[PDB]
């Protein structure tokens, strides 16, 4: 069993945030469970948004009851969140999770999705520029420059290269744009022969850049 | 998806802190009509409720269903350690505190609670159960209704001990999901009384539904 | 309708640490169970304890749960370094008619030794220069504690503009990392013999130098 959020990183203020969880490896139509959305503002606590039964019944957080809608699609093994009239307090990581029905109330959240960051901002979508950091053991890398919003993932050789990899936390510039770098330490004898490509994925703009990094 | 009825396995049942004693108020419960449905006997009610125990609100009484088998020793829907009782009564309830009618409550997650009282064929003539047994002459044909022309107090069909198992399953027809409250201690009736149900017409020899597999992820609780 | 947790706890490795979860008559005191979750930085919450006392497969024996009255408690008996995380109690509340999380407890494991920073400095790429821009990238990793000071030099003279430096944050190994970015014009880059990134940590400095 796996849960998998799907939805936009960015939504303009006073508009409707929209997310979708997709379940795989097991059926959503089961009377033993509810399907819940939870959020975490950066550096703050978990807040339960609401939950839904396979057959339609909903239970929402009374703080957010008037702005929240949840729905199920048993034919497509998924359920959705819509959160209306959005301000900077609604900027958060949004998690989908399966929790237990215990008789006439809820039990534990057994399985959670990865989480997806939604940022409330009037500003526009900005996919990064990617520049190779040549090796000159040896350190080589990729400079991922001027994106908005977070997040950005970096892999090397489509995930085959993991040892010695350190993708650093982004700097937030005075412009309001982010930049980060990813480096990999490698044996310096490999530098003539061995291919090194960083794969940058900025999902908020669907910007995907593969950059080969060679000695200059 | 966990369907009803099931074989309750005692070794797999677990505790929970909220399973206090169940308060049952039928002091103001009266029967209305009684029906032969072609499959089984239904008795409708107006008034009465259940509360306490693990329930957050009270659930009001709706109707009573009666099940039986071909022979006296084997006629219940539910089982406890592969053991069947002679028959089974199902008292249906619904969340009137939250929802506006029964058919409305049938669509919600927490709409229904069904209580299960077992019947065991001994050699005692149940004086309270007889008052149901007497009414069966009216509803001989299939799909007939008659008024309950008899004073009846539902409290007197409760078992002597109200220790209970409880699990989430469905209604018997798989119409809706429902929480079950199942009393293991059966009420005692005579073979005469039960055999009268077998003279009803669709001859309705038996109407119990066979059990479904207790899933690995379904929890059954003891009080 | 609130679950209170102390915002932070700390202990040395191998100590016993407890985290309390105070509730009310509408949640813990009504017999609705308490569940606990562990969250590592940047990852999803993971179920740690369920039904007051139960452990799922994979959760080690050192994690333990209890409950009495309106209060519940996560005990960790024998702190390991991997246990640095946020911990959340969770339950059901009858007036809310739904789930309820506590505020969370940040658990810090004390006793880590001092560790000097690893520093890597990259010059501007050919590609960035061809696009009329230039970034020097100083990368700082595997240090403890988190406080770091970063100075830049152009030919041994202090650089006073174009610098932006991240606040240090925890890596997955519980040591700190930070980045410093010096942006220049291509003219400025080619105007000096070398640039340097100097990183000061707990009184001593690590220096790296790059040249056009």
């Amino acid at each position: 069993l796996q849960l998998q959020e799907s939805g936009p990183g960015l939504v303009k203020p006073s508009e409707t945030l929209s997310l979708t969880c997709t379940i795989s490896g097991d059926s959503i139509s089961s009377n033993n469970y509810y399907w819940g959305w939870i959020r975490q503002p950066p550096g703050k606590g978990l807040e339960w948004i609401g939950s839904i039964y396979y057959s339609g019944s909903t239970y929402y957080n009374p703080s957010l009851k008037s702005r929240v809608t949840i729905s199920v699609d048993t034919s497509k093994n998924q359920f959705s969140l819509k959160l209306s009239s959005v301000t900077a307090a609604d900027t958060a990581v949004y998690y989908c999770a399966r929790h237990r029905r215990v008789l006439l109330w809820f039990g534990e959240f057994q399985l959670w999705g990865q989480g997806t960051l939604v940022t409330v901002s009037s500003a526009s979508t900005k996919g990064p520029s990617v520049f190779p950091l040549a090796p000159s053991t040896a350190a080589l890398g990729c400079l991922v420059k001027d994106y908005f919003p977070e997040p950005v993932t970096v892999s090397w050789n489509s995930g085959a290269l993991t040892s010695g990899v350190h993708t650093f936390p982004a700097v937030l510039q005075s412009s309001g744009l982010y930049s980060l770098s990813s480096v990999v330490t490698v044996p310096s004898s490999s530098l003539g022969t061995q291919t090194y490509i960083c794969n940058v994925n900025h999902k908020p703009s669907n910007t995907k850049v593969d950059k080969k990094v060679e000695p200059k | 998806q966990q369907l009803s009825p099931i074989n309750i396995e005692t070794k797999k049942a677990i505790s929970n802190a909220r399973l206090k004693p169940l308060d049952i108020h039928y002091n103001e419960s009266k029967p209305t009509t009684i029906q032969n449905t072609g499959k089984l006997v239904r008795i409708n009610f107006k008034g009465g409720y259940i509360s306490g125990g693990f329930l957050p609100n009270e659930y009001v009484l709706s109707s009573l269903h009666i099940y039986w088998g071909k022979e006296d020793d084997y006629g219940s829907n539910h089982l406890i350690d592969v053991y069947k009782y002679s028959g089974e009564i199902n008292l249906v309830h619904w969340n009137k505190k939250k929802y506006s009618s029964y058919e409305e409550a049938k669509k919600h997650d927490d709409g229904l609670i069904i209580i299960s009282i077992f019947l065991q064929v001994l050699d005692h003539k149940n004086v309270y159960f007889q008052k149901i047994v007497n009414q069966l002459d009216s509803i001989r044909s299939a799909n007939t209704s008659a008024p309950f022309d008899s004073v009846f107090y539902l409290d007197n069909l409760l078992p002597s001990k109200l220790d209970y198992f409880t699990y989430l399953g469905t209604t018997i027809n798989h119409s809706a999901d429902a929480v079950w409250i199942i009393f293991p201690t059966p009420i005692n009736i005579h073979s005469d009384q039960l055999s009268k149900f077998r003279t009803l017409l669709s001859y309705i020899t038996e109407n119990y539904r066979n059990p479904y597999k207790l899933n690995d992820d379904t929890e059954v609780y003891y009080s | 309708s609130a679950l209170t947790q102390p915002p932070s706890v700390s202990g040395a490795p191998g100590q016993r640490v407890t985290i309390s979860c105070t509730g009310s008559s509408s949640n813990i005191g009504a017999g609705y169970d308490v569940h606990w979750y562990q969250q590592l930085p940047g990852t999803a919450p993971k179920l740690l304890i369920y039904g007051n006392i139960n452990r799922p497969s994979g959760v080690p024996d050192r994690f333990s749960g209890s409950k009495s009255g309106t209060s519940a408690s996560l005990a960790i008996t024998g702190l390991q370094a991997e246990d640095e995380a946020d911990y959340y109690c969770q339950s059901y509340d009858s007036s809310l008619s739904g789930a309820l999380f506590g505020g969370g407890t940040q658990l810090t494991v004390l006793g880590q030794p001092k560790a000097n920073p690893t520093v890597t400095l990259f010059p501007p790429s050919s590609e960035e220069l061809q696009a009329n821009k230039a970034t020097l990238v100083c990368l700082i990793s595997d240090f403890y504690p988190g406080a770091v000071t970063v100075a830049w030099k152009a030919d041994g003279s202090p650089v006073k503009a174009g610098v932006e430096t991240t606040k240090p944050s925890k890596q997955s190994n519980n040591k700190y990392a930070a980045s410093s970015y010096l942006s220049l014009t291509p003219e400025q880059w080619k105007s000096h013999r070398s640039y340097s990134c100097q990183v000061t940590h707990e009184g001593s400095t690590v220096e790296k130098t790059v040249a056009p």
